[PDB]
């Protein structure tokens, strides 16, 4: 029965996600023309930029 | 805390370029005005006098 260890393997699951997610959600557009801040800083003038 | 007052001609076409944040050839090589500029800009033809 190789499912007897059920939470010891989903805490290491859940936090796995938990981290994959939070390193996936920083190449999301949050209201920005791109995800990278070099692109915001290069292309657009600062005021916009900021 | 500190007024300063400065004064200097123009052209009218010239005017626009008088903004925090904005470029041309009066506004990066002349009068560079800061993006967090808090004030008023006092602007009046002398065409009569100049």
């Amino acid at each position: 029965t190789p499912s007897a260890l059920g939470k010891l393997q989903d805490v290491v699951n859940h936090n796995a996600q938990a981290l994959n997610t939070l390193v996936k959600q920083l190449s999301s557009k949050f209201g920005a023309i791109s995800s990278v801040l070099n692109d915001i800083l290069s292309r657009l003038d600062p005021p916009e930029a900021e | 805390t500190n007024v300063y007052a400065d004064s200097f001609v123009i052209r009218g076409n010239e005017v626009s370029q008088i903004a925090p944040g904005q470029t041309g050839n009066i506004a990066d090589y002349n009068y560079k005005l800061p993006d967090d500029f808090t004030g008023c800009v006092i602007a009046w033809n002398s065409n009569k006098l100049d």
